[PDB]
């Protein structure tokens, strides 16, 4: 079943950086946002949106 | 034929980086020159894209780059990318000088690729310097004034010539614009000297880590050393953005975010740290003049070492002595980046003596003595008669 | 040695000479690396073209 | 164009090399191989043999220069303590 | 030189932002400003910070604006011609005590208070020397040092003897949301308030650093695999030589 | 009810067997340099000796002992 | 004022013209604000102040 994946995928070049670039959309927007979360979760009271609901509670 | 190979543009960059034949045995030390051309790219697109906020006056010139850094839109990745760069810039830059006066590629068929080279080093030296007196800082003015009043060390010519470079009569308004302008300026003169080390070079071809013949088999350029390029453009790439993102300010002076007033002096006025081996160069002996020409000398004593090297194999690669007094000049200059951050006491004014006695006698004694000795034991241990 | 003997190179061979299979490792690697610098030369060009837009201090005083 | 001075390379076909005869050179694609052969066996056994042979030459000149500035930034700061005022005086004049 | 005339070295704290992930403390950042409010806000000028960049970081945007009211500054002048005052919005600059450098050399014997701006990032030590500093007054300077009048005695300051007299007091400020003020939480938060105001762009800078050095460790074992691909077929030919017959 | 940490700290760092020895040392400066102080001519002797020496000492080894629990026990 | 000597009127003549008027010296010791006779490096004053 890999002859498939590589007629599919990699036989012609416009399919081959068509994937890379709709890979590079996804990853890009997908790993930004997974990395802020990371982010804002490892300083949790640190941040200003829990500092404002502190002194708002 | 091809229409890489026909049309006249094509056929520069054809062979320069796609089919120039490379030497099949050459190592990592051999991309230090594509780093060098991707990091001067990388500080000229910086610095135009400061250029266009930074304001060159004696009272914008400062508020100008803390408005770089704090209200323009990621103007603190531009400047740490500039501030930084310029310092791994050096660093490469010193990589590729030792490499080449180690491997031998100073010697009989690229004496002109050599001198070229150095003639870069000191343009780098020049802008750099210009560079780091636009932010006008108190490191900045100070160093500024210290190596022009240094410079005004000319017997009968040298108030005027330094009346003349202030644009005044001290480090104002005049030196700050024209050091702008100078600074813009001389990258511009590298980019033309660096076609001019690609010429040089292309004419004869790259020296490898054995001083033998690389024109028995070769390697195309394209498919191999593109690859081999981009894994140490990727590494200084990735040591770059750890120096910029995750300790910006572990390089320059914590003195240069206190703005310029020419009234206090703050009691350590050294450079940045590439210019550190001759500043100690200068303050090594006592007179001023004579200690900025041998600064000059410091810097243009590598155009004696084609003419001095006896050696007849090419390289400190099969060589024992040479390799341990290289490695012993090194340290020295390590050593000597450190003795030119320190005050001027002690132990530290006879440790500087020493230390450029030390620099100065590698290139004129020690090496051609080493060298002949290593030929004649070379000689007498293969020959039986 | 004859010249039409070669020398081994069962070491640094691989069992099973798979034409997709191999081809398509080594291009899904290479396109991991391109997806990779994609991504990458984007966000750096659009951080030097971020860098040309209206400072802050404009974008106060609209 | 102007055919200027020759040099020690020429290009694709005509090198400036010695006549050679005899050299056969046999090859593999990439395809065929495998990349990553035996990077555990050299990362723990070449790299010793090259750091082995090539360390005395880069340890000796580091030992001394680091040595000295050690002994030197040591005695500094004996100098500028108090116990050591009188030999200030002394070494200054 | 001496250590008298280098400063006593400052020790290495545990900040809350020390480290490649962790960030400012806001809730610190407030109480910080509070604190060069009521205290520092006499002396220090504080000129390269906008109104503006303190909304979403310590305070909320109707707060900064009901702050901003009770200075007044500079403004165009009206149609005839005599100049004017108005208060401030947001997009004007936190505004100094003092309205030249000979007045603020004239109400503090001579000494020119510098500018808080940048202040932790100008100093050899950072956070540590202005923490260290701010607390590491002695109540008498140790025997045999004289000092001049009007000047106090602090190890941490090079040289020895500060013109800036010991200021944080215990309960000088009372905090608004319950933090008990001594002088060491009032200098750790006013040292945090000031390494905000001298950079801003911590946050932003370490998690753009995070993507960006993910990115590119990456891209770098990825290029290390296809250089290894693109060699293999030169790291591993074979050279025969059999010697060629004579002519 | 409360009062600085750093104070108490700093108080308790002064009683360990390092902290008095190094203290020890910083009185007998202190009453040496105050029985030569007492002496008539110190308007002029070249050398005025004070005691800074052992004051960084104490000082350099509290804040050595003190860097790591002090943001412990901060808010 | 000094682009003014060698051209219609003498130094002697200029230095006479230029302490007619007065303009802004940096503040004194006490930090308050003081003026001063022109010299011949300051510029030939505008009527109106804005
Ligand atoms: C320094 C770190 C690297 C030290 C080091 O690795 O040295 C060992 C190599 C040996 O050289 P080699 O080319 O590998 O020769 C051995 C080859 N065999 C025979 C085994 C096949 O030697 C080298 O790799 C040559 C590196 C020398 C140049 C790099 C060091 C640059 C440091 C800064 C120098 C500043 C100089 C300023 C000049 C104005
Ligand atoms: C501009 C100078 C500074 C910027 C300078 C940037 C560096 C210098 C330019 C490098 C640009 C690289 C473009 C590569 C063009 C290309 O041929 O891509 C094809 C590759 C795969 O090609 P292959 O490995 O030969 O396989 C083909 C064989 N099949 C699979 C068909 C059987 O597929 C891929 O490579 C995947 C797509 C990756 C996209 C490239 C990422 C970098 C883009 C930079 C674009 C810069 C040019 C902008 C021009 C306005
Ligand atoms: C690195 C630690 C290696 C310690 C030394 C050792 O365990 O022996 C060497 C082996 C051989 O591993 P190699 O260096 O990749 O050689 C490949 C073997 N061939 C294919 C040539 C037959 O090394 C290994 O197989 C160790 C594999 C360990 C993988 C995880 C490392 C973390
Ligand atoms: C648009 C796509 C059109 C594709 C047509 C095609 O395929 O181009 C095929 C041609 C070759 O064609 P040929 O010689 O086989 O034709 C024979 C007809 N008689 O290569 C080219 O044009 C360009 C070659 C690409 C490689 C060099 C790229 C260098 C870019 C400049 C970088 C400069 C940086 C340093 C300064
Ligand atoms: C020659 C012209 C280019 C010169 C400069 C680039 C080369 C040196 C790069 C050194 C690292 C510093 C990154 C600065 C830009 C930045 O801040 O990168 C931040 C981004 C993610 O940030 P983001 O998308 O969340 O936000 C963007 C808005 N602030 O990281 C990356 O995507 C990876 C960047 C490195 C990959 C480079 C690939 C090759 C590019 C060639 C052009
Ligand atoms: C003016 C003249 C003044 C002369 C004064 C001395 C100057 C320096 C002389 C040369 C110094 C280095 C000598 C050793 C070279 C070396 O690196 O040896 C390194 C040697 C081996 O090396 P190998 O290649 O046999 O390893 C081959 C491996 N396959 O490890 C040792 O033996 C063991 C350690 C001994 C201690
Ligand atoms: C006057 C009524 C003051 C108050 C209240 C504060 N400071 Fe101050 N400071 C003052 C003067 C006159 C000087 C000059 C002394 C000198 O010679 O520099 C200073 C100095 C500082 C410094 C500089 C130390 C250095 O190494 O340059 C800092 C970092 C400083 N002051 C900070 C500071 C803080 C954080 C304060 C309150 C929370 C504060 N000062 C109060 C005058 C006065
Ligand atoms: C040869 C390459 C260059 C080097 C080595 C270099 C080096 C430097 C250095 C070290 C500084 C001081 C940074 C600091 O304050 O610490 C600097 C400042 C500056 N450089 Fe360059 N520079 C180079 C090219 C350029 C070019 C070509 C430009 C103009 C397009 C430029 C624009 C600037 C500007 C505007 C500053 C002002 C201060 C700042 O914002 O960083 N640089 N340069
Ligand atoms: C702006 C800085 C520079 C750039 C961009 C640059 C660029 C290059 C490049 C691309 C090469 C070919 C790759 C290589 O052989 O390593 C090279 C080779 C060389 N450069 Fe430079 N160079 C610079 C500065 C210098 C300096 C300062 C010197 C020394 C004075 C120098 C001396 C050499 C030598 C001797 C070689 C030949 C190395 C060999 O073939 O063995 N270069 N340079």
């Amino acid at each position: 079943s890999f002859s498939s994946l590589y007629k599919t995928f990699f036989k012609r070049n416009a399919v081959f950086v068509g994937t890379i670039f709709a890979g590079a959309f996804v990853f890009q927007t997908v790993f930004d946002t997974a990395i802020t979360s990371w982010y804002e979760n490892h300083n949790k009271g640190k941040l200003w949106k829990d500092v404002k609901a502190r002194i708002a509670a | 034929m091809a229409f890489r190979k026909s049309n006249v543009y094509l056929s520069l960059v054809n062979s320069y980086i796609i089919d120039s034949p490379q030497p099949s045995s050459i190592n990592y030390w051999w991309n230090m020159g594509s780093l060098l051309g991707l990091c001067l790219v990388i500080q000229i697109v910086t610095g135009i894209f400061m250029a266009m906020h930074y304001s060159s006056n004696i009272e914008l010139a400062f508020s100008s780059v803390e408005h770089i850094m704090r209200d323009v839109h990621n103007g603190y990745i531009l400047r740490y990318l500039h501030a930084n760069g310029a310092s791994f810039f050096f660093m490469v830059m010193f990589m590729h000088m030792a490499k080449g006066l180690y491997y031998g590629s100073y010697r009989s068929p690229r004496v002109t690729l050599w001198n070229v080279g150095v003639i870069i080093f000191i343009l780098t030296i020049a802008t750099a310097f210009l560079g780091y007196c636009c932010v006008y800082g108190q490191m900045s003015h100070w160093g500024a004034t210290v190596i022009t009043n240094l410079f005004s060390a000319i017997p009968f010519v040298g108030n005027d010539i330094v009346s003349w470079l202030w644009g005044g009569f001290s480090v104002s308004n005049p030196t700050i614009q024209r050091f702008f302008a100078l600074h813009y300026l001389v990258p511009f003169i590298i980019a033309a000297m660096v076609i001019m080390h690609l010429m040089a070079l292309h004419i004869h071809g790259s020296s490898n880590p054995l001083g033998i013949t690389g024109n028995l088999d070769r390697i195309p350029m394209h498919s191999y050393f593109i690859f081999k390029d981009l894994v140490t453009v990727f590494l200084f790439m990735l040591i770059l953005a750890l120096f910029v993102f995750y300790s910006p300010n572990t390089l320059g002076h914590p003195d240069n975010y206190i703005p310029g007033n020419p009234l206090v002096t703050p009691a350590s006025i050294v450079p940045e740290w590439y210019l550190l081996p001759f500043y100690a160069i200068l303050r090594s002996i006592p007179d001023k003049l004579l200690g900025v020409i041998t600064m000059f000398a410091a810097i243009l004593v590598l155009l004696v070492l084609p003419f001095t090297d006896r050696s007849v194999v090419r390289g400190n690669t099969f060589k024992v002595l040479s390799k341990f007094f290289f490695f012993i000049f090194v340290f020295n200059f390590v050593l000597l980046g450190q003795i030119g951050a320190c005050h001027v006491e002690v132990p530290y004014v006879l440790m500087g003596q020493i230390a450029t006695f030390i620099y100065f006698a590698y290139f004129l004694i020690i090496v051609p003595v080493i060298s002949t000795i290593e030929n004649v034991l070379f000689y007498i241990g293969r020959v039986n008669k | 040695k004859s010249t039409y003997r070669t020398p081994n190179f069962d070491d640094v061979l691989k069992e099973n000479n798979d034409a997709d299979k191999g081809r398509s490792y080594a291009y899904f690697m290479v396109g991991a690396m391109g997806l990779l610098s994609s991504a990458g030369a984007k966000s750096t060009v659009e951080t030097f073209i971020s860098s040309m837009t209206a400072t802050a201090d404009v974008l106060a005083m609209a | 164009g102007p055919p200027s001075g020759k040099t020690y390379m020429g290009w694709w076909g005509h090198m400036g090399g010695p006549k050679q005869k005899g050299i056969t050179s046999y090859a593999v694609s990439p395809y065929a191989q495998k990349p990553l052969q035996g990077i555990f066996h050299n990362a723990v056994f070449n790299s010793f043999r090259r750091f082995k042979s090539q360390f005395l030459y880069v340890l000796i000149p580091a030992g001394i220069y680091w040595y000295w500035w050690k002994n030197g930034n040591e005695y500094n700061e004996f100098l500028y303590s108090k116990a050591g005022r009188e030999e200030l005086e002394r070494v200054n004049v | 030189m001496t250590a008298a005339e280098h400063g006593l070295h400052a020790p290495a704290y545990a900040w809350s932002h020390n480290g490649p992930f962790e960030t400012f403390d806001h809730a610190s950042i407030r109480r910080g400003y509070q604190v060069y409010r009521e205290v520092c806000a006499a002396c220090h000028s504080l000129d390269r910070v906008a109104w503006r960049t303190l909304v979403g970081v310590s305070h909320t945007n109707e707060e900064v604006r009901n702050m901003a009211e009770e200075f007044e500054y500079d403004d165009e002048p009206d149609e005839q011609g005599n100049p004017k005052k108005r208060p401030g919005k947001l997009s004007d600059y936190i505004p100094g005590p003092y309205p030249n450098e000979q007045a603020a050399r004239a109400a503090n014997q001579g000494a020119l208070p510098p500018d808080l701006s940048l202040i932790v990032k100008a100093r050899h030590g950072g956070c540590d020397y202005i923490f260290s500093l701010l607390t590491g007054y002695p109540d008498e300077p140790p025997a045999g040092v004289a000092l001049p009048p009007g000047s106090n005695y602090n190890p941490y300051f090079p040289g020895g003897s500060i013109a800036m007299a010991r200021v944080l007091f215990d309960d000088m400020v009372e905090y608004e949301d319950g933090t008990p003020a001594t002088t060491s939480q009032m200098a750790k938060d006013v040292t945090t308030f000031l390494n905000w105001c001298a950079e801003p762009e911590h946050d932003e800078r370490k998690r753009l650093g995070l993507k960006t050095v993910i990115i590119l460790s990456s891209l770098y074992l990825l290029s290390i695999w296809v250089k290894k691909f693109k060699w293999a077929g030169i790291k591993t030919r074979k050279f025969v030589f059999n010697p060629p017959k004579p002519r | 009810e409360v009062t600085d940490q750093l104070e108490d700290l700093r108080e308790h760092f002064k009683n360990t067997e390092e902290g008095k020895a190094l203290v020890h040392h910083y009185e007998e400066c202190a009453e040496r340099v105050k029985i030569q102080q007492q002496q008539p001519g110190y308007a002029d002797l070249e050398h005025k000796e004070d005691c800074v020496e052992e004051f960084f000492h104490l000082q350099h080894y509290l804040d050595t002992a003190t860097a790591p629990r002090l943001f412990d026990k901060l808010k």
